[PDB]
């Protein structure tokens, strides 16, 4: 016998067409009927002994929350005739790929809105108390008619103003932050925005500026070009016990804007940087603050993308 | 978004009926599923929310499938199951198991935790728990009459008696009506308050512009349908034993 189902569809409707990710297995697909285009994330039932897994329900609860042109699209949920799949609109391209890939070229302009979208993106997210938790250009997708969205909301949580405890190991190592490196389980949005620095800096650069091996060697490397961490420059860090209980420079001068003068010409461009890069989460730039940045309202102005 | 909302005519001609199930009985199959959800859930100690999610849940999901085929004491723990980790207090399949065994069989002892017999009931549990999701389509945000009672109180300055009270409405709006399936959180919410102030004698002074305490809560809401309303309520409220000596003024 077979039980009826009403809203959710077998996911037999889309023709496979290839793999492309990579948590977890992530295929473009095409609708039978239309041709719509999609991609479809399976949700993974192995190593599940609690039913179905809590993450994948918060997930979806956040992308069925988040609905904005800058903000992947959750389509709809899918079974087979077993698991489930997830269903979203198809972006063609990802930022990773384009900044590796160097025929791909970047004008100023096309760059400013690059930014201004991924900075509006974090807005309303923020804005709708959800906290992405992992920045980073291979999550940040742009589809054929030149418009950004954000994406793997597989780590995102929500927040709110209750101290917090949300948990530490969050956050690609090259894209964390100094507060969660510290130990840190209250912090909030400027994590988010200490991410679209190092993307906003690997616009210039192809590469991931930052590249540690290892907590240890990570935040060393941040002190190295942002200075050391002090009370004078960050306000109750000895507040932190892992603080001292690690190795940290203490002779290092913020050379934020130094180092990046070789790739990044725009003056404003820097300017915003350093204040997306700043170490003190309290004093490290709003995304509201930051579209309001003289970046954003300067020559050149930004400029949709048919540089593809 | 009209979606899990239905009409009396639509309420009347229900996926159990179909099956041979009177009105009466479907009625009473929801009501017996509420309580033993609130058994299981104040034994499972979550939280009221957590079990409303869960009634709500069960109310949609027999809107879909059929008394018949998927029995009450099958579907309501798997639905606290999900509910509980939808609203951030998980609790483990294999306690919520022990739970339900001994709510729906106080005398009996558990199986072996290692046995074949078991090993299944779990099995099923988690199958269901797919099958609910499927049915609700993963929509699984749910917003309660709770909410809008703490802000309709406030426009009636309301003390702390006849706050309790209309959240006690609310709860039991949910385990003896299919409201839920039929008014907007909101509406219902002014249901509440409207018997609540009903059962207490308690007065509402015509704002100065000769506005409604409700009107504020949702345009919708007419007085004609309010008083249609806390009637039906209330007259199933009478029906349930000690139910009502719960907010009655021993005094
Ligand atoms: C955490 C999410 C990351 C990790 O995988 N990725 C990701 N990349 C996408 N595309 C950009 C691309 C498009 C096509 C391919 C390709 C590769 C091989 C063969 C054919 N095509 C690869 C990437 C993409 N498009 C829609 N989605 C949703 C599921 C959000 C997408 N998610």
């Amino acid at each position: 016998d077979s039980v009826e189902c009403p809203f959710c569809d077998e996911v037999s409707k889309y023709e496979k067409l290839a793999k492309i990710g990579q948590f977890g297995e992530v295929f473009k697909a095409r609708h039978r009927k239309t041709g719509q285009k999609v991609a479809l994330k399976k949700v993974l039932m192995e190593n599940e002994k609690e039913g179905f897994p809590i993450t994948a329900l918060r997930e979806i609860k956040i992308l069925q929350l988040l609905k904005h042109e800058n903000v992947v699209n959750l389509i709809e949920i899918c079974r087979t005739k077993g698991s489930i799949y997830l269903v979203f609109d198809f972006c063609e391209h990802d930022l990773a790929g384009l900044l590796s890939n160097v025929l791909v070229k970047f004008t100023l302009s096309e760059i400013k809105r690059v930014m201004q979208m991924l900075l509006n993106g974090l807005y309303y997210i923020h804005r709708n108390k959800i906290l992405h938790r992992d920045m980073k250009a291979a999550n940040v997708l742009i589809t054929r008619d030149g418009v950004l969205k954000l994406a793997d909301f597989g780590l995102a949580r929500a927040f709110s103003l209750a101290p917090n405890r949300y948990t530490n190991r969050v956050v690609t190592l090259w894209y964390r932050p100094p507060e969660l490196l510290l130990g840190e389980r209250d912090y909030g949005p400027p994590i988010d925005l200490w991410g679209a620095g190092c993307i906003m800096a690997e616009m210039w650069t192809r590469s991931p500026i930052m590249q540690g091996n290892t907590e240890q060697h990570q935040l060393a490397l941040i002190s190295q070009l942002c200075g050391s961490i002090t009370p004078e420059v960050w306000p109750n860090v000895d507040n932190y016990e892992l603080y001292e209980k690690l190795e940290l420079v203490k002779g290092q001068k913020r050379k934020v804007k130094d180092r990046l003068k070789a790739y990044v010409r725009d003056p404003y461009a820097l300017d915003l940087i350093d204040k997306l890069l700043v170490l003190d989460p309290a004093q490290r730039i709003d995304s509201d603050d930051a579209l309001n940045h003289d970046f954003f309202w300067s020559d050149p102005m930004p400029s949709d993308l048919k540089g593809m | 978004n009209k979606r899990w909302y239905f009409t009396r005519e639509q309420l009347e001609n229900s996926p159990s009926r179909r099956f041979g199930v009177d009105p009466d009985k479907e009625l009473s199959y929801r009501q017996q599923a509420a309580n033993l959800l609130q058994d299981m859930g104040q034994r499972l100690n979550v939280s009221q929310l957590t079990i409303n999610t869960a009634i709500v849940y069960m109310h949609r999901f027999y809107m879909i499938q059929s008394f018949t085929r998927f029995p009450g004491n099958s579907v309501a723990p798997a639905a606290l199951f999900l509910a509980a980790k939808v609203e951030g207090q998980p609790k483990k399949l294999e306690h919520v198991i022990k739970v339900a065994h001994t709510c729906l069989h106080p005398q009996e002892s558990l199986p072996d935790t290692r046995s074949e017999a078991y090993l299944q009931q779990v099995q099923d549990l988690v199958i269901l728990e797919s099958i609910i999701l499927q049915t609700l389509g993963f929509e699984l945000t749910i917003d309660h009459p709770h909410t809008h009672v703490v802000k309709c109180t406030q426009l009636v300055r309301a003390s702390k008696d006849l706050a309790q009270t209309s959240y006690f409405m609310a709860t039991n709006s949910l385990h003896l009506t299919t409201f839920s399936l039929q008014y907007t959180p909101p509406v219902v919410a002014c249901v509440c308050i409207h018997l609540a102030c009903k059962w207490s004698n308690w007065e509402i002074p015509v704002s100065t512009d000769g506005k409604h305490w409700w009107e504020y809560v949702d345009a919708t809401v007419t007085l004609e349908l309010l008083d249609e309303l806390t009637h039906e309520l209330l007259q199933i409220l009478e029906k349930t034993p000690n139910r009502l000596k719960r907010i009655w003024n021993w005094r």
